[PDB]
């Protein structure tokens, strides 16, 4: 008989490695949009399918290619270790979401397209033009079984 | 009568016009937070009817 | 009969809500361009603070021509001493806000005075600025709270 096990790895800071703080304005880096939290075809009170790092356009719809990329979804509601919003929003409803678009040191590995495909070069260029750094210099980690 | 409704002003010189009648107390809103044609009725003394939480 | 009366409202900081204070060049946010102050007579000019301006110093009549916002100290509300100090058609240097600033939309206008549209907002935001409508406003007398 299977046992019940749940796991947690990764945090907020693993996506936004660095941030430029403007003395006179703390919310300079971020911008709010509106997104469909639960797909209109989802079953009554389903579980959402958004996740931190999915690229979205200024309209709020997740982007499929470079042209639709405007920012990175960084809202608190979709971090790995958080689960409150099940059935809280009806299918097809929309709720404000926080993006980060200016003055950030962004991880390159975590960012994903709408379908889960890794970020391409054109999307990287489009996101960099806004004034954001995309870097993959990440040390990684080794846990057990290998003599580091 | 105790309060001469037709002669004195309800609540005297106050801004609320406190008025009692048939064991029912009426109060006039000045803040304008109650819609024009609406009034609300609720009982007093019920425990834990209202609470406010801070984060 | 008509008693002389004057009034003042607004402030320079009412336009620029916030700023990024970069180390090194404190002027990294601004650019200086030569504007035509007086039209082409002696009277106050129409270059009210907050008018969208282009790269060449021409007032921005449309979104496409928007480069920066005129925020110079010479045209702030309540300040005026230049009646006749200049010459019609004469050009004067002006200070503009360009990079790394937060702006109040309600005080942004085109050359004529019309409010900024979506295209202008997007064009201005693309240079590293934050454009916001989240303004509390104020109420002074009456308007029972």
């Amino acid at each position: 008989a299977k046992a019940h096990v749940a796991t947690l790895e990764g945090n907020y800071s693993d996506i936004v490695l660095g941030r430029v703080v403007a003395f006179g304005d703390t919310g300079w880096n971020f911008k709010e949009v509106d997104m469909t939290f639960i797909a209109d075809d989802a079953d009554a009170d389903s579980k959402t399918t958004l996740f931190a790092g999915v690229l979205v356009g200024e309209d709020g719809t997740p982007a499929t290619a470079a042209a639709g990329v405007f920012g990175v979804l960084v809202d608190r509601k979709v971090l790995p270790g958080v689960d409150h919003y099940i059935g809280v929003f009806e299918p097809g409803e929309k709720v404000p979401m926080v993006l980060a678009v200016r003055g950030l040191t962004l991880n390159q590995l975590k960012l994903k397209y709408a379908d889960g495909t890794a970020i391409d070069a054109a999307g990287i260029q489009a996101l960099e033009a806004q004034g954001n750094q995309v870097t993959d210099k990440i040390v990684g980690t080794q846990f057990i079984g290998s003599v580091l | 009568s105790t309060q001469e409704i037709l002669r004195r002003r309800l609540g005297g010189n106050a801004n609320n016009r406190i008025f009692e009648h048939k064991n029912i107390l009426f109060i006039e809103d000045i803040s304008g937070n109650i819609p024009a044609g609406e009034a609300y009725i609720f009982p007093r003394g019920i425990s834990r009817m209202f609470e406010i939480y801070y984060a």
